């Protein structure tokens, strides 16, 4: 008696490798312990006094930031459930562009107080039944607390006001430079049409200086050099061509079949006078620039500098395309001239050096187009890719007032209105379901919470006053960092506000990953590859 | 799980685990044991690590010899340890019942029933059925042929046919041999013998002892008639003094006188001992055997033979309590005042010697309250297979004279147990009369495992028997010769009371404490 | 800190988190910026590095020295980076930039210690950092005359300056007037690829030259280059790209033919179609052909006869180099060879440098661009001659663009950080002690300078800081003496954008390394 043997059954059929976890103790309660683990990873990040994270990857990469879902996505989480949460924070970075550590505090959040509410003896399914009634709930309530909107999105004072905010979690140092320059590529690149695509926002960065030495163009940017002798053009005729710059060949095996000494003294100077002829009708066409996708031939490139064209080669195919965007051309997959429509105009085409880089630029001088490019200067690889991330986050919530202009305030006023208005409806709602409502309900106070630690406050204290504040009636109210004691003030009043869309959007999420979360009762783990 | 946390390398089974564990194995051993239940049950061979060869069908030594290390088969094998250790008897059925219990209750367990209930209603049928055995418990005067009967009964189960005939003659004739009128039966004061050389049949029963041992002088007489015994527990070897001493001499022969001197303390018992034969045997008519418990050292067996004295030397420790029964001395540990009534009667001292080894033979005693059973057999297994099996059927004829109540056999007291607790389960409040229907179809094991064993169908011959039993309400068991229902009582197929409440009780207990663990875990590890 | 069935992250994460962290990333920063500190001013050494192929590298340029170490940490590949970033825009101050930031974390490491937010730490650094960059474009000193010989004074007083701490001190002032001659004869893009620098093995410092023209090593010659000319006092040069020698007039070409007569023809017309291209260049008139293509030992007999230099196989970078000097095209067809893509200059060379031979191109009035030959006694001596050259060409660069100038020797460190101390002594309080430890931080350059010249820094820091605050701006150390002077009047110069640049690098290091909090390793 010295060994206990696996039980009959599937303890026994089970594979070598394999786990199975069943209940609340082996697998419920693991899988919070989890995602509360994965919310503690993250939660010293949430807001402006949010600390950066260098995360390095298996390929030895370094990330610098404070984006949730950026360090989420150079983790490499390995339990399931906090695969599921992770998923959860992706969709709503997909589908809003912030609110990710939102979604991982909130899901950690909702999961801990379940877990607290099955010790106390409430079932999952009461528990998911309280949670969803409550989202519902909060959904609900939300457009009641939305309390300005946008009024106009084609202003940059207006614009870089509303971008501040979700530009300042990430760079809260610089971030009224940031929301100008994000204001200004927005608002250039807005159409007439209500549509807005994020894609024509380009990003250059460029080692070298600082982020005050940033700027936006309207144009286009590439890090290459001219193929021929022209570098700058001021009055660009621009003609794109998707085939290479050369003699255009047969699919089929192509052979020179020479069968007399003439046709052998006469193919190459016929081949030369072919390609002048072509590059003279390009240029005749009034082109002064050309772009190809593909190569350029040595002949191509010699009748070209002949002719006083400035040739330029994308190697891209989204990069030939955008550039097609840009200056309004047609790649054409024939060597042949460009009809007028075919043809591209920009006020300038020119090679520069921007520090140690060499880039040609393709600049209008009018302020719009369809694409604007940021041109990102800073000390640091990392650095620049931080204000990257935080051009992506001011970019999606241009987006996201594009489609829906309410704004709600930030700061945690939103979250403790929330709170209090689904206590008092749990407070009501009679039946076992009101202690998952008052959790539920809880569970927004994590946000301030988050935000308090971090500004370095006692968040009892501050959650307190909030509590008092929004109770004498005051919707708008929430913490304010600028302060070295628990303070509060008005987060309209103020200019820190959040996107109706962005809030609906991460307390579905949150909501429904906490939700599956729970309704997870068995797992059964494959033998790890490897 | 929780403890898989704090140990990494720990083993655990929780709730349905364990229970299915503790289940399966017991399932195993009742499948392993199944066949050795009655006489048609079968042989067993066991051979150890070293080669050694057991054949056994006695359920103690199969779970003692199989080769398993399961903790519910310790369990239960310590339960039958006890069984056995206590009453002799009732191992096999032991394991049969507590893997039956263990069925049953699993058959309403794995419907969702809990097992605090159903272990409630075992208490409940465990209550029910001891009273219903004291109800059936046949009071008798213990006669020769009802330890007869019973003796049979258990060595007919243990051993060949002709071999049983045998044994139970020897067995009863011992017991009614050693046993005082109102005074527990001291089974130590019945020796077992056993040599190597003859037919299993030739086991016979001394009315007297039989030592492992002879003379160590060649000139002792092999065969004395009439014989004084002097039973001694007093050395007569040379004996060194306790505080260092030594001998210092200056001449040789100081020296030899000093040789001479250091054995006269030896000396002057051994010439008490000859003084007290030439006393008590004035010629050679008589004969004089000293069995002393410690040495006897060449000189001193010299001096006694020369006197004509058989003396056997290192005795056993209990052979001194079994001499003076059985001849009817007094065991001596000085002979400070020795005298003729401390002096046994044999009729008859010889020895045998089988090849290497002696053995002294001493009969003819007048009323011996001590006795030998002297095993004959011609393999250390056929020997030690009959040593079982008069343990058994000691015990048995034992715990019947005790208990002058016998109990009737072939599953009729199991058949009639079961019919008793299902007309009480309708007095048992709320669903523990599950539990009282699974404790009467584990106890209706017994009636089913025989009629396995002689080759019959369970179910046809059991409805059969408790058909029999409902229409006359006499004790009807198993007939293993013809599947029929047959009178226990009627047919002499006899139980101890002893061993079947032993049974209820213990089977009913380990089966309880079974069913309610909950979790088997092994964390001792560093 | 508990077993866990399944773990939140793969078996190997290793994190790093919180107080303890920030100052192992404090040290890192230390140990990075003392893997340079002795390269820093004119009395600063070389380091050797050694790679695993055994290679050694022997720099004093600090961006150099940390390419050249293989460092990992995460925390210290930002100063690494910085200084990347510092000779990308500028081109000088690589060991200032990490100095700057290492002290910077230094001086704010006490703090840290004693739970000083970081945020609170990087508000601080960004006031400090602002307000310094606004002082030196404040009191830098711009001369508003645009007069060519105080502009020639100044560029050569900034590479001078920028010279003073290579191995070629010993002759900056040479090489800070070619220098300056270099980048005052580019053109207006100042592009770096027209200054050639080339590296012949032998001869001295003094030695080297600069060709108002272009220069470029003998490429393979076949037989008969001998048989040509190797001077030329009025030539026009063919500039190709072209390949001139027997060749399958196609790859995917074949010729079929069914007679003799035929065959015959078809090889006449291969030796007829390089006869006419080689006809072509000849009555081109010019004397000397380059081609970016091979010239096949044909051709080359073809001018050889013809009394005409040819070089096949040039480089591109050569190639466009004595295009931009001579004045022509590159041509890919001989077929219109006029004299507008004709080049020209007033002597062509092949001389005899040191064990190699190289063609020479002078008198090009015309020519936007310029070839260094560097000689020195080792393959590492010319790489940090070169080394030092582009320093200096990119302060004149920069210099040319901003001629704003302020002093060195630690001279707009010692006046920032009187500034600085005077600006926090009249703010509340928290503010005050890391904007003063900014400002003690700024005093890391002349302390770095003191120390490696060999002098008591303190008591010379001492007599700075007293004579910037009597009045006085552009006093520094003065090296040669053991003692303070006025910088600008001794003309240790240095380009504004320099210390603009190395403060804003070394702030937003500081700032960012200051704002990590936590370090997460993924196993590979
Ligand atoms: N100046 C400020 N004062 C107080 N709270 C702010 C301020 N700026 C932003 N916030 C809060 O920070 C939160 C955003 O944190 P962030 O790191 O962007 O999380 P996520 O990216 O998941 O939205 C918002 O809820 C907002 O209320
Ligand atoms: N001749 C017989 N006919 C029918 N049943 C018998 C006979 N002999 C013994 N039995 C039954 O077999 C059962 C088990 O016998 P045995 O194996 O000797 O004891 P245990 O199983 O307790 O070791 C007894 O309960 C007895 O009633
Ligand atoms: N002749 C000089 N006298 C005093 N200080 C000098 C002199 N030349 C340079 N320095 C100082 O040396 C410092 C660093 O020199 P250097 O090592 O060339 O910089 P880096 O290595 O950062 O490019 C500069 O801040 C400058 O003020
Ligand atoms: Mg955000
Ligand atoms: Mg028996
Ligand atoms: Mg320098």
């Amino acid at each position: 008696a010295l060994h206990v043997p696996k039980a009959p059954g599937f303890a026994q059929m089970l594979k070598e490798g394999a786990k199975h976890f069943s209940g609340l103790e082996e697998a419920v309660y693991r899988n919070i312990q989890a995602c509360k683990e994965l919310a503690q990873t993250t939660r010293t990040a949430y807001g402006p006094n949010g600390m950066n994270k260098m995360v390095i990857n298996h390929l030895e990469k370094l990330f610098v930031t404070n984006d949730a879902a950026t360090i989420l996505r150079e983790l490499e989480v390995q339990h399931p459930a906090a695969k599921m949460i992770v998923m959860a924070s992706h969709m709503q970075e997909q589908e809003v562009g912030d609110g990710t550590n939102f979604v991982l505090v909130f899901a950690g959040a909702l999961l801990e107080l379940a877990e607290e509410l099955l010790r106390i003896g409430l079932s999952v399914s009461e528990v998911i039944e309280g949670y969803e009634i409550a989202c519902r709930k909060a959904h609900e309530i939300l457009p009641n607390l939305v309390c300005c909107s946008a009024k106009n999105l084609r202003d940059i004072d207006e614009v870089s006001s509303l971008l501040r905010t979700s530009i300042m979690s990430k760079q809260y140092g610089n971030e009224v430079f940031l929301a100008k320059l994000i204001a200004q590529a927005c608002v250039s690149i807005f159409p007439d049409s209500g549509h807005f695509n994020v894609d024509n926002i380009r990003v250059c960065k460029i080692l070298g200086s600082g982020i005050s030495s940033s700027s936006v163009l309207h144009g286009m940017v590439f890090k290459k050099e001219t193929e021929g002798d022209v570098t700058s053009v001021k009055d660009a005729k621009i003609a794109v061509y998707s085939c290479p710059f050369d003699g255009m060949i047969t699919e089929t095996k192509g052979t020179v079949l020479i069968k007399t000494a003439e046709e052998l003294m006469n193919f190459s100077k016929g081949e030369e006078n072919l390609m002048d002829a072509q590059v003279k009708a390009i240029a005749d066409t009034g082109a002064n620039v050309v772009v190809t996708g593909g190569k350029v031939a040595d002949m191509a490139l010699h009748y070209a500098n002949k002719y006083n064209i400035m040739l330029v080669r994308l190697n891209s195919k989204w990069d030939l395309r955008r550039l097609c965007k840009t200056v309004g051309a047609t790649a054409l997959p024939r060597l042949t001239p460009p009809v007028l429509e075919e043809m591209g105009h920009c006020d300038s085409v020119y090679l520069s050096e921007v520090g140690d880089t060499q880039v040609v630029v393709f600049k209008h001088e009018k302020e719009d187009g369809a694409i604007s490019t940021i041109v990102l200067r800073g000390s640091t690889d990392n650095l620049m890719d931080d204000i990257e991330r935080a051009v992506d986050d001011g970019v999606n919530t241009f987006k996201v007032l594009t489609r829906d202009k309410r704004l709600v305030p930030g700061g945690g006023a939103t979250e403790i209105e929330l709170a209090k208005q689904i206590t008092s409806y749990g407070e009501t709602c009679p039946g076992l379901e009101q202690y998952a409502i008052k959790k539920f309900a809880e569970a927004f106070e994590a946000i301030p919470r988050a935000l308090a630690e971090n500004s370095g406050v006692k968040a009892n204290e501050v959650i307190s006053k909030l509590y008092a504040v929004h109770q004498e009636g005051n919707k708008n109210v929430g913490l304010d960092i600028e302060a070295e004691v628990p303070a509060v003030k008005d987060m309209l009043e103020a200019g820190i506000l959040d996107t109706y869309l962005g809030k609906y959007w991460a307390i579905k999420l949150a909501t429904n990953a906490a939700v599956t979360v729970l309704r997870v009762d068995q797992i059964i783990m494959a033998k790890p590859a490897g | 799980a929780a403890v898989k946390t704090l140990n990494p390398k720990a083993e655990v089974a929780r709730a349905q685990a364990a229970l299915a564990v503790n289940i399966s194995a017991a399932r195993g051993l009742q499948d392993v044991l199944r066949t050795n239940l009655g006489p048609k049950g079968t042989m067993k061979m066991l051979v150890s690590g070293a080669g050694d060869i057991k054949l056994t069908k006695d359920g103690n030594v199969l779970l003692h010899e199989m080769q398993i290390q399961h903790p519910t088969a310790s369990l239960i094998a310590k339960v039958a340890t006890a069984q056995d250790d206590i009453t002799g008897d009732g191992t096999t059925s032991n394991v049969l019942i507590i893997g039956e219990l263990l069925k049953q209750a699993d058959l309403y367990i794995s419907e969702g029933l809990h097992p605090r209930i159903i272990t409630e209603g075992f208490e409940a049928a465990k209550e029910k059925a001891l009273q219903f055995l004291e109800e059936v418990k046949v009071s008798r005067e213990m006669d020769r042929e009802t330890l007869i009967d019973v003796a049979r009964t258990s060595l007919r189960t243990k051993v060949h046919a002709e071999l049983a005939d045998v044994l139970t003659e020897a067995v009863v004739d011992s017991i009614l041999a050693i046993k005082k009128q109102d005074e527990p039966i001291d089974l130590f004061m019945i020796e077992i013998m056993e040599m190597k050389h003859k037919s299993e049949t030739d086991t016979s029963l001394i009315r007297g002892l039989v030592l492992d041992h002879g003379a160590r002088h060649p000139d002792m007489k092999k065969r004395v008639e009439d014989a004084y015994i002097l039973t001694c527990n007093v050395s007569l070897e040379y004996e060194k003094t306790e505080v260092n001493s030594g001998f210092f001499y200056k001449s040789a022969e100081e020296r030899e006188k000093l040789v001479k001197a250091e054995r006269k303390f030896i000396e002057d018992r051994v010439k008490k001992i000859i003084e007290l034969k030439r006393k008590v045997c004035g010629d050679s008519d008589k004969g004089f055997v000293v069995i002393n418990q410690k040495g006897i050292d060449p000189f001193s067996l010299d001096a006694l033979s020369k006197e004509g004295i058989v003396a056997l030397r290192r005795a056993k420790r209990r052979n001194m309590e079994r001499l003076t029964l059985a001849c009817g001395g007094v065991a001596l540990n000085s002979f400070d005042d020795l005298s003729p009534d401390c002096l046994g009667h044999a009729g008859l001292v010889y020895e045998y010697t089988l090849g290497e080894e002696k053995f002294t033979f001493i009969e003819k005693c007048n009323n011996p309250r001590s006795v030998t059973l002297l095993i004959k057999g011609p393999n250390k297994h056929t020997l030690t297979q009959i040593k079982d099996a008069v343990r058994d059927g000691l015990r048995a004829v034992k715990n019947a004279i005790d208990d002058g109540c016998v109990v009737p056999g072939a599953g009729a007291v199991e058949v009639a147990m079961a019919e008793a607790l299902i007309k009480h389960k309708p007095s048992v409040k709320g669903r523990a009369q599950l539990g009282v229907q699974a404790f009467a179809d584990a106890l209706l094991i017994i009636p089913k495992v025989l009629a396995q064993n002689s080759g019959f169908d369970l179910q046809e011959t059991l409805v059969k028997i408790q058909a029999e039993h409902s229409e006359s309400g006499q004790l009807v068991g198993v007939d293993l010769n013809t599947g029929e229902p047959m009178v226990a009582a009627e047919v002499g197929v006899w139980d101890n009371y002893c061993v079947k409440k032993q049974l209820l009780h213990s089977c009913t207990v380990i089966a309880t404490n079974i069913l309610l663990v909950d979790e088997i875990m092994r964390a001792g590890m560093s | 800190m508990m077993p866990t069935p399944v773990i939140l992250l793969k078996e190997g994460t290793d994190s790093s988190q919180g107080i303890p962290q920030l100052v192992s990333n404090i040290s890192a920063c230390q140990v990075i910026a003392e893997a340079v500190r002795t390269t820093l001013g004119p009395r600063g050494m070389d380091k050797l590095i050694v790679d695993g192929r055994g290679k050694a590298t022997i720099s004093n340029d600090g961006a150099t020295i940390l390419k050249l170490l293989d460092v990992v940490h995460p925390a210290a590949k930002t100063l690494v980076d910085i200084a990347k970033s510092q000779d990308a825009e500028v081109g000088d101050g690589t060991t200032s930039v990490t100095l700057l930031a290492a002290e910077f974390l230094k001086q704010v490491k006490p703090y840290v210690e004693e739970g000083l937010h970081p945020q609170i730490i990087i508000r601080a650094f960004r006031t400090a950092t602002q307000l310094a960059v606004n002082k030196i474009k404040e009191i830098a000193v711009t001369v508003k005359k645009a007069d060519k010989v105080e502009q020639r004074k100044l560029l050569e007083k900034c590479a001078m300056t920028a010279l003073s701490s290579k191995l070629i001190s010993q002759q900056k002032a040479f090489f800070a007037k070619m220098v300056v001659d270099a980048v005052m004869m580019l053109d207006d893009l100042l592009q770096l690829k027209m200054i050639g620098i080339k590296k012949v093995q032998g001869g001295a410092l003094e030695d080297s030259q600069l060709v108002a023209g272009v220069a470029f090593k003998k490429t393979f010659s076949y037989a008969g280059f001998e048989m040509q000319p190797k001077k030329y006092h009025n030539p026009k040069i063919a500039l190709l790209n072209v390949e001139l020698e027997l060749k399958a007039e196609k790859d995917n070409a074949e010729i079929r033919v069914h007679t003799v007569e035929d065959y015959q023809a078809i090889v006449d017309a291969e030796w007829n179609i390089l006869y006419d291209k080689l006809e072509k260049i000849h009555h081109s008139g010019a004397k000397v052909v380059l081609s970016k293509l091979p010239i096949g030992d044909v051709a080359t007999q073809y001018f050889a006869d013809r009394d005409m230099f040819c070089a096949g196989r040039v480089p591109e970078e050569d190639l466009k180099r004595t295009m931009m000097a001579c004045g022509g095209s590159i041509q890919t067809s001989v077929n219109a060879l006029s004299a507008d893509v004709l080049g020209r200059c007033q002597v062509f060379e092949e001389t005899q440098i040191g064990g190699e031979r190289y063609n020479f191109f002078t008198g090009c009035p015309k020519a936007k661009t310029c070839t260094f030959i560097l000689r020195g006694g080792a393959e590492q001596f010319m790489e940090e001659t070169e080394r030092s050259l582009h320093d200096a060409i990119m302060i004149v660069r920069r210099a040319i663009k901003n001629d704003s100038v302020v002093a060195g020797g630690g001279a707009i460190e010692m006046e920032l950080s009187k500034y600085l101390r005077d600006y926090s002594r009249t703010i509340p309080g928290k503010q005050q002690l890391l904007i003063g430890a900014y400002a003690k931080a700024l005093e890391i350059i002349p302390r770095q300078l003191c120390d490696n010249a060999g002098f008591d820094a303190t008591n010379i820091l001492n007599k700075l800081r007293a004579r910037h605050a009597q009045g006085g701006t552009w006093y520094g150390v003065d090296i040669n003496n053991e003692d303070i002077a006025d910088n600008f009047e001794a003309f240790v110069w240095e380009p504004a954008m320099v210390r603009i640049n190395a403060l804003t690098a070394a702030s937003e290091a500081a700032c960012l390394i200051v704002s990590v909090d936590e370090t997460i390793k993924n196993p590979r």
